[PDB]
């Protein structure tokens, strides 16, 4: 469970990263198919995540919309993310082993693109934030 | 695992680039913070109650370098990285009784530090010889 | 030329980006000093001595206003470009005089100034589309 | 011909970007060979160069070494660079259609990595500079 010191940290970067968040999205999606290619599967149809193509603000976007709004359905993440577990389960049957996987992708572009507001503080409320959106994204899988 | 040229050389370029006296203390402070129950072994007179106390810890901060040292051996010789890690890995198990799982999340941490050194040169490639490199030697360190 | 969706998206996700009263007396300019014959149909009252005179005059400020806002019409429109700047090609040619190598000069400094504004997302395949899309552009312009 | 304000322009800009010149250098390669396809042949032996691919820094340094030479021999490219065109021509027999087009693909990383240094009066001055490599470098081929 998140502090309201987890909570507060968790706001504080978002407030300050959330105006480049479809580039972060982009860059986390891109390293996640290419480091882990089981996942490649996933956004094969969504070729412009391939290295060096020009780049969709609204694939980025998606994502990144996702993590917006489990930063405002912070203090209940289950009920928050309930349709988007839902989605991901039945529609997309996305394998609810990579929730991790793209969690510590966005980790490493955060740090990559915000290293100085990426503190040892901040990783540790975001990790804790992200690990609550992966368990509440996992709800639907059985 | 096979290590094709290429990738010898990106993991001699990441390595050679770093400053470990700096990368070295962060990745284990990093490690303490993000993953508390990592402090079991250490903190034995002082306490390490906040990100500022693990920070000025300068036992820590002199074992993060002796991490980024001790990487140095499977820099140089990627094809024997077991059998080079081997009495580390029994140190570890039998004196010192660090959880194997610990070491996946220190290279996490590292991963993140290097990173953030690296900035946009970090691409998809580099990270995936990166993390294949430290996933190795985490598995030749977790043996019991 | 033929089209695809994604570079229509490009094209259109490119110029939705810009401030045109920044960017396009920014790349006027530009060729101005870089390319400075293109000076000859500016200028006719006051003088253009240098790079501050240049970047300080109105009326070259004003045109680069009116080339981006003339680069809409084919960002809308990209399979018709060829027709849509037909009159205006006629206007550089028999009113103006403006040589036709002169619009590839301007688009080298245009694509010089969108990069400086988009920094590392101007990867090869974005500064691939724009450059085609211009160059489509600048052959109906240069039309005589 | 280059001004001596045109060599000391060049000058001062290489003390500002020379430290970041591997990386100038590689970037510039690799959108030469995705935007002008022609030239993949000329360097397909350096997969590095496939964006998304691990940054060899001395490939990035090879090309920008013979900036940094020309920028030392300045006064006298055609003398300077008359190796560099020998090894072009002769050696490699890359078509001499494509130094402008390195050329050009150099100005845009700069502009991208130095928008602050990246002046026109800095560009000007640049790309004369660059016409007086590409035109030593084309020297020996007939
Ligand atoms: C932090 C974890 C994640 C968040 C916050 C997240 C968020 C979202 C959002 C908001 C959508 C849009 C749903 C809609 O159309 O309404 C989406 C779609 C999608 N997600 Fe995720 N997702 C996550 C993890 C994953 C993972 C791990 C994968 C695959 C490895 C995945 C693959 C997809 C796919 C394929 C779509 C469909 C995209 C499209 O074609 O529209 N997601 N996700
Ligand atoms: C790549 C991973 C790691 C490497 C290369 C590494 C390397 C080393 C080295 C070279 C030493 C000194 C050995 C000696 O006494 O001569 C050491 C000591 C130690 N390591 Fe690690 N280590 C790693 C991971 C870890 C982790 C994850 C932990 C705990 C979370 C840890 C806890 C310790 C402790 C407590 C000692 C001190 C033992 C003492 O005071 O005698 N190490 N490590
Ligand atoms: C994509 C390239 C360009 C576009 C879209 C463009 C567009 C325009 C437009 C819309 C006008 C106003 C036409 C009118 O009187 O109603 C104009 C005027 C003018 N353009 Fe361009 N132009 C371009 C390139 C150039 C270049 C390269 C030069 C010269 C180097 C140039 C020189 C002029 C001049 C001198 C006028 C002023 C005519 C006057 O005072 O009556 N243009 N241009
Ligand atoms: C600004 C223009 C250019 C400069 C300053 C430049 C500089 C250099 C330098 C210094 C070398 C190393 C020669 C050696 O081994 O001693 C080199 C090699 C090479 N250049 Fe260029 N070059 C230029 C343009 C081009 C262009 C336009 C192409 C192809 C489109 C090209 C392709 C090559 C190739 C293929 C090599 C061999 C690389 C290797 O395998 O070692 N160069 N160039």
């Amino acid at each position: 469970s998140l502090s309201d010191k987890d909570k507060a940290a968790v706001k504080l970067l978002w407030s300050k990263i959330s105006k480049s968040s479809d580039a972060i999205g982009n860059d986390a999606l891109s390293r996640m198919i290419v480091v882990y290619p089981q996942t490649k599967t996933y956004f094969a149809h969504w070729p412009d995540l391939s290295p060096g193509s020009p780049h969709v603000k609204a694939h980025g976007k998606t994502v990144m919309g996702g993590i917006a709004l489990a930063v405002s359905k912070i203090d209940d993440l289950r009920a928050g993310l309930l349709d988007l577990s839902e989605q991901h389960a039945y529609k997309l049957r996305v394998d609810p082993a990579n929730f991790k996987i793209l969690s510590h992708c966005i980790l490493v572009v955060i740090s990559m693109m915000f290293p100085k507001e990426f503190t040892p503080e901040a990783h540790v409320s975001l990790d804790k934030f992200l690990s609550g959106v992966s368990l509440a994204l996992s709800e639907r899988y059985r | 695992v096979e290590w094709t040229d290429q990738e010898r050389a990106t993991i001699s370029s990441i390595f050679g680039s770093l400053d470990y006296d700096d990368i070295g203390p962060k990745a284990l402070s990093r490690c303490l913070i993000v993953y508390p129950w990592t402090q079991r072994h250490f903190g034995s007179f002082g306490n390490l109650y906040n990100a500022e106390a693990i920070i000025g810890n300068q036992k820590v901060a002199a074992h993060g370098i002796k991490v980024l040292h001790g990487l140095d051996r499977a820099v140089k010789n990627m094809d024997n990285i077991k059998e080079i890690y081997a009495e580390l890995s029994i140190l570890h198990s039998e004196k010192l009784h660090v959880d194997p799982d610990n070491f996946k999340l220190l290279a996490d941490c590292l991963t993140i530090v290097v990173a953030a050194k690296m900035g946009s040169g970090f691409n998809p490639g580099t990270q995936a010889t990166f993390q294949k490199f430290l996933a190795v030697v985490v598995s030749a360190l977790g043996k019991q």
